[PDB]
RNA sequence: UAUGUGAUGGAACCUCUCCGGAUAAUUCUAUCUCUUCUG
């Protein structure tokens, strides 16, 4: 198929639809089986039982009638939500407001920390932008949620992988598709400091709290992190709180009022989140993809995209198991 | 008029492309293209996604009139003009076309500038005849000096050029030398002998009678030739200022104003003759000279933010007497027929009675220092969507530098905020701040100048991208540049500038400056922009407290909160997925009145604190942060990120991750979200009826909407052979 | 009130909030975009989107409407107020009315090429020039009231109001207006200044 | 292209007021593609 240069032409050859309606066409497809698009547009595909998560600042553009606000030059009042900013926006900063809080950077007590694979470069495989119509299967569908990435141990798999001999077959082809980069050992330790300014009791406390986390959870960072890439832990040293005095039991008992407040009683999604921060440390857990279209004779899995669609998750029920953290697919053959 | 209907088409293509808001940044793009040159021109390109394609830029690459490439299009309207034209040059071409912009821009681009311009003016001019015999005199002139020198610019400088009817534009002569009227060489001298002998002349125009006094009675005997540029005849460079707004902390609704400023090194011949019956110099000239020699005085326009500031230098001068050397002087007709030949030596010594206080400001940066140049950003062949500002020197390059006005507005905010006075109404107020800065019916006691960095700075390649959160990644191709000067802890940047205050400030006002110059030197203000991403921090030494041990203020908030947390068991023989998705929450809150930012501290509903926070972090397992180069032409291997073989973590990262945890916390929105997309999916070939679309077939050049139905039939023209009917029965017979 | 109910007070040109309690998104902008905030605070607040009967694409009738305002008040309350509190407001006042006149002769400018073809249509253009005429005769009021208070400095007469003067008669003049002419003919009588000729006579006007 | 017993216009600084600022982790897995001929 040819696609046409632009707009409609008088005499181009095409398929239509039409229904009874008011006598008129809705759509229009260049062949009897293509792309049936969507109407609609992504922002109000959010769940109706779920709060306002679209952003603090707007775009008008959700119809075309954001040429006739333009025109009309009103552009400044129908921005911003009619209740105001969110927490995130408020300390953080948006495009029309200013962040109150700064982050440095971090560096290293020596001038050359330990380098992974004794200083080799690391071949990682390819790695392919997500494509978002997977946990949206029908039109009818909604959006899922914040998508989080879980901690494992097979960072080992992919540097044995590498430096490895090129007549293996388990070797890793150096291909213009790939990218090698350096990397840095375990247990080195970076020096930072974090400036804030004109930050409520709450505020502080809820900040300090997501810096310095529980010891059992981690962050994560860097690239590669579906491999296991970048599992990091931050420690709080010390607060400067200037000439004002300030104590720890005022900051958690103001951060206690505030997640009251907000959450009013309710564990499911916040259970749901500190699941996906554990950090798992076992060498035995192992962690892939489906690898689509499962070929060859025997066992060989059950998996493959297509034909996981087609017995155990299912079109209706794959926004399920995928909100749910840490459930497999297939068993180990 | 063909320059109007140029600017007028050029802004069609804009509005159509939807790109309303860089016709001002395009406006002054042209100019920065007309100093840049023709000749060696070469207009940057794309950011050259996936692995070596050029992509397209966002302003150079727009369809005007077919013509895709507006590179060529300028270039061919700029080969028609001068064809047609004679005596045209890129310069003028350039000039004509940057103000039919400005004009289109300010006609279909309203609120993208300021306008309370007109006050205090209205110009007068009198005349009035004598009523009485002034009667007659009996002393004349007996004695005539003329004075040789050259004043050097030590500073960039700004003289105003304006007609009744580039809004402001620095004065030059029709061949582009530039020029130093005698109007204002004038006026200085007068000022500074005013100032001098301690008077409070206004020479009320035209009155009844001379006015006499020593200040009309010296200046009425004193011949000051016209000046030009000697060596220097380039255009000149553009300024650009900004007015914040102290709530926000952001730009005003229409701050933004532009100053052509003349470069700095550029030589202006000085003459003087003086005619009078003495023997010797009046002490005051003498003084003003002394007062000249060592540059304490200004003597452009924009004097607030430091410039103008002149050096007189190779001083001589030589006596005639008109009573018995008349054939000597007659002979050179005072040195303006012929050059004089002997030249007789002046000393001027010393002298310390200038009303400016000097004091130098030494201020080391620990960071990254970057500052944006939108308009110079567009005409750079790296491509970089950000580079710092450069200025050029006769003498010698580029130097970098942070301009005065940058200080200046740091000083302000500083004190404001101390103070509390950064809201106060400054009409007729005469505070701390309408005093050391003054307001509009008044003027400033603080002159501030250019901020030199010193040494060899060097700029690297800093990336940023915004990762959606609903899926993990790019929200688009575009990638962000810039290009600092790096600068670490162990090798720090030093930024070198004066100011100069007024003899006659208050004790107070001096007592502020010092304060806020101390909390400058402490590091309450960043220098230049991205200062919440650690660039530009001032007394930065995160390794000068012995590490982090262990844990202080440790509180769990899952055991207070009654979490049961399913701790559950994890199972061996079961492969799990890489990612999952949080769903969303209930209840959002939001406020419609954050904290200030002019008050340091205002309790209006609840207590405010600021102070800084000391971390460490470590990795549990490895870390990979490539960085901006790469070795190599088909695998590009990577290096990990450094700032001049320093390793180092950019604080962007940490932001993203520390925001994106925020955000699944207190069930805040989606800060980044591409609610502008649509999905596609596809048709199953069948499925309550699986297909119903009917066949129809575009009409004729008639109206769009009208569409003619159609019976679908089959057609040949996609087949394998032809032959008889043997070859048929043996295309099989293969196997099986 | 019978009026807009946004304005603190004339004599203070601040707005406390409520603004977005209308429903006209014009008069939102317009008292937004030209007005203190108040307040210490950045506030920020949006109306929704899908509102019909358009936007009216247009702000003349409403900074018109404000115009007029603030002339009626400084004319009911103008005792009362300082001296800041008068040039405030009639600065204020002046401005408006200019952008008003300079749009209007920009759109009769405009629309009189067209015209010019459409074979000498008598029609909606005579009310622009109307309209032009009236915000001419108002700018002319605005400015006499100015230059009325002008402070004395120095013996002699300070120019501003000399010129302030000027710019009133020649308003005055072309807007066809008598009373405000006489008016300003009898305060430039008492400022002693003779520049008016014969043709500009004060016995005539 | 002046009109003559009378010209301090070298007799006047386009001056004054305004942080090119704000927001963004150089990151990453599900297909793609429509005409087949009674089977
Ligand atoms: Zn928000
Ligand atoms: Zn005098
Ligand atoms: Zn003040």
């Amino acid at each position: 198929i040819l696609p046409k240069d632009g707009e409609l032409r008088p005499g181009d050859l095409v398929y239509f639809r039409e229904d009874k309606k008011t006598n008129t066409v809705t759509d229009i497809i260049p062949v009897r089986i293509s792309r049936t698009v969507d109407d609609e547009v992504l922002a109000r595909k959010i769940p109706d039982d779920v709060g306002d998560v679209r952003p603090c600042v707007r775009e008008i553009l959700d119809k075309e009638k954001q040429k006739e606000i333009a025109d009309a030059g009103v552009k400044e009042v129908f921005q911003h939500h009619p209740d105001g900013l969110c927490p995130a926006c408020s300390l953080f900063g948006t495009t029309f407001y200013k962040g109150r809080i700064a982050f440095g950077f971090a560096f290293h007590k020596d001038k050359d920390p330990e380098l992974a694979n004794n200083g080799k470069h690391i071949t990682l495989p390819l790695l392919e932008r997500p494509r978002p119509t997977w946990s949206m299967p029908k039109k009818e569908s909604r959006v899922p949620g914040r998508k989080f990435y879980v901690h494992h141990q097979g960072w080992e798999r992919v540097i044995k992988h590498s430096n490895l001999d090129e007549s293996d077959p388990n070797a890793t082809k150096q291909t213009v598709n790939n990218r090698s980069v350096q990397a840095i050992k375990e247990e080195q330790k970076f020096q930072f400091e974090v400036r804030f300014e004109n930050l409520r009791e709450w505020e502080l406390g809820l900040l300090v709290y997501v810096l310095q986390l529980e010891p059992q959870f981690a962050h994560k960072l860097g690239m590669g992190k579906a491999l296991g890439f970048g599992s990091v832990r931050i420690r709080v040293g010390e607060i400067h709180s200037g000439p004002k005095e300030l104590d720890e039991s005022r900051l958690v008992s103001s951060a206690m009022k505030k997640m009251e407040e907000i959450w009013d009683r309710d564990k499911n999604v916040l259970e749901k989140l500190f699941r996906l921060l554990y950090f798992n440390e076992s060498k035995d857990i192992k962690v892939r993809y489906p690898k689509l279209q499962k070929e060859k004779e025997e066992e060989e899995e059950e998996s493959g995209y297509m034909e996981l669609a087609k017995e155990e998750y299912q079109p209706e029920q794959r926004r399920n198991k995928l909100t749910n953290p840490w459930e497999g697919w297939g068993n180990i053959l | 008029n063909n320059m109007l209907n140029l600017a007028g088409t050029i802004s069609e293509a804009f509005e159509r492309e939807d790109k309303l808001v860089h016709l001002r940044l395009f406006a002054d793009t042209v100019r920065e293209l007309r100093r840049s040159d023709i000749e060696t021109l070469d207009l940057p390109k794309g950011h050259a996604d996936r692995l070596g394609k050029p992509s397209d830029h966002f302003i150079w690459d727009i369809e005007i009139n077919k013509k895709v490439k507006l590179r060529n299009w300028l270039f061919w309207i700029f080969n028609e003009f001068r064809d047609t034209y004679a005596y045209f040059d890129w310069r003028t071409f350039c000039e004509a076309l940057g103000q039919a912009l400005y004009l289109e821009a300010k006609k279909q681009v309203p609120n993208q500038f300021s306008s309370e311009r007109p006050v205090g003016a209205t110009p007068a001019m009198e005349v009035k005849t004598p009523e009485h015999d002034p009667g007659r005199a009996a002393q004349g002139p007996r004695y005539e000096w003329l004075i040789k020198g050259e004043l050097v610019s030590q500073t960039p400088f700004f003289f105003g050029w304006s007609t009744e009817a580039t809004n402001l534009k620095l004065l030059a002569a029709r061949d582009g030398r530039l020029r130093l009227p005698l109007s204002v060489l004038r006026g200085i001298l007068r000022r500074d002998i005013k100032v001098v002998l301690d008077n409070k002349c206004r020479a009320e125009l035209a009155m009844k009678q001379p006015c006499s006094c020593p200040v009309c009675n010296l200046m009425k005997k004193i011949t000051i030739r016209d000046s030009f540029s000697s060596n220097y005849a380039e255009p000149p460079k553009i300024r650009h200022k900004i007015r914040l707004d102290p709530k926000s902390g952001t730009v005003a609704k229409g701050a933004l104003f532009d100053s052509e400023v003349g470069p700095r090194g550029v030589v202006f011949p000085f003459e003087l003759r003086l005619r009078s019956a003495d023997d010797t110099l009046p002490q005051a000239l003498k003084t003003v000279f002394s007062w000249w020699q060592q540059g304490t005085v200004s003597f452009s326009g924009d004097a607030g933010t430091g410039k103008g500031i002149f050096c007189l230098r190779n001083l001589k001068s030589i006596r005639w007497d008109l009573k018995t050397e008349m054939d000597k002087y007659a002979a050179t007709l005072g040195g303006r027929k012929t050059p004089v030949g002997k030249w007789d030596k002046c000393h001027i010594p010393d002298d310390k009675t200038y009303p400016w206080v000097k004091e130098t400001v030494e201020i080391s940066v620990c960071s990254p220092f970057i500052t944006k140049d939108p308009v110079n950003s567009l005409i750079d062949s790296a491509g970089y969507d950000a580079i710092c500002y450069t200025t050029v020197d006769l003498e010698k390059k580029d130097i970098y530098l942070l301009k005065g006005e940058s200080f200046r507005g740091m000083l302000r905010t500083a004190v404001g905020r101390g103070e509390n006075l950064l809201l106060r109404e400054h009409e007729d107020c005469s505070c701390t701040l309408c005093r050391i800065f003054g307001n509009e019916h008044n003027a400033g006691k603080i002159r501030v100048e250019d901020f030199i960095i010193q040494g060899e700075p060097r700029t690297k390649l800093v990336d940023r991208v915004a990762i959606d959160r609903f899926t993990a990644g790019a929200k688009d191709k575009f990638k962000f540049d810039a290009a600092p000067i790096v600068g670490t802890p162990t090798n720090k940047l030093k930024f070198r500038g004066n100011i100069w205050i007024h003899r006659d400030l208050d004790g107070l006002a001096c007592e502020s400056l010092k304060l806020a110059l101390e909390d400058i030197e402490n590091g309450l203000y960043p220098f230049g922009g991205l200062g919440n991403a650690g660039f530009g921090w001032v007394n930065y030494n995160p390794l000068s407290h012995p590490a982090q041990e262990e844990n202080k203020a440790d509180f769990s908030l899952t055991k207070k909160m009654e979490l049961n947390w399913s701790m559950k068991e994890l199972s061996t023989d079961k492969i799990y997925w890489p990612h999952y998705f949080l769903p969303f929450g209930k209840k959002v809150l939001r406020e419609k009145t954050p904290p200030s930012h002019a008050c340091i501290d205002e309790n209006e509903d609840s207590e405010l604190y600021s102070g800084k926070i000391v971390c460490t972090l470590e990795t549990r397992t490895p870390l990979i942060i490539p960085d901006s180069e790469f070795q190599g032409e088909e695998h590009k291997s990577y290096d990990f990120f450094n700032l001049n073989g320093e390793l180092c973590i950019p604080g962007s990262e940490i932001r993203g991750m520390i925001s994106s945890v925020f955000e699944a916390l207190t069930n805040s929105c989606m800060r980044i979200f591409d609610e502008k997309k649509r999905l596609s999916w596809r048709m199953n070939p069948n499925k309550n009826r699986r297909e119903l679309d009917d066949f129809i077939p575009g009409r004729v050049t008639n109206d769009r909407k009208m569409e003619e139905m159609k019976e679908y039939r089959y057609p040949f023209y996609d087949q394998a052979i032809t032959a008889n009917d043997k070859q048929n029965k043996y295309f099989d017979q293969w196997e099986a | 009130s019978s009026a807009f109910s946004g304005l603190k007070i004339p004599e203070l040109s601040v707005d406390p909030a409520e603004v977005f309690k209308s429903d006209n998104p014009q008069l939102v902008s317009v008292l937004l975009d030209e007005f203190e905030l108040q307040e210490q605070r950045p506030f920020f607040s949006g109306l929704i989107p899908e509102k019909q009967i358009n936007i009216a694409l247009k702000k003349s009738p409403q900074l018109k409407k404000l115009a007029c305002h603030l002339l009626e008040a400084y004319e009911i309350n103008g005792r009362r107020w300082k001296h800041a509190d008068r040039r405030r407001v009639l600065e204020k006042a002046i401005r408006l009315l200019e952008k008003v006149s300079n749009e209007l002769k920009g759109d009769i400018q405009k629309l009189e090429n067209n015209v010019k073809e459409s074979g000498k249509d008598s029609e909606e253009l005579n009310k622009t020039r109307e309209k032009h005429g009236e915000i001419l005769a108002d700018m002319g009021r605005a400015y006499l009231h100015r230059a009325k208070i002008i402070r004395p400095k120095g013996f002699t007469i300070p120019a501003k109001k000399k010129e302030s003067l000027r710019k009133a008669l020649d308003f005055c003049k072309e807007a066809k207006a008598r009373h405000l002419a006489g008016l300003v003919g009898l305060e430039m009588d008492r400022c002693d200044m003779s520049d008016f000729d014969s043709e500009n006579s004060l016995e005539k006007l």
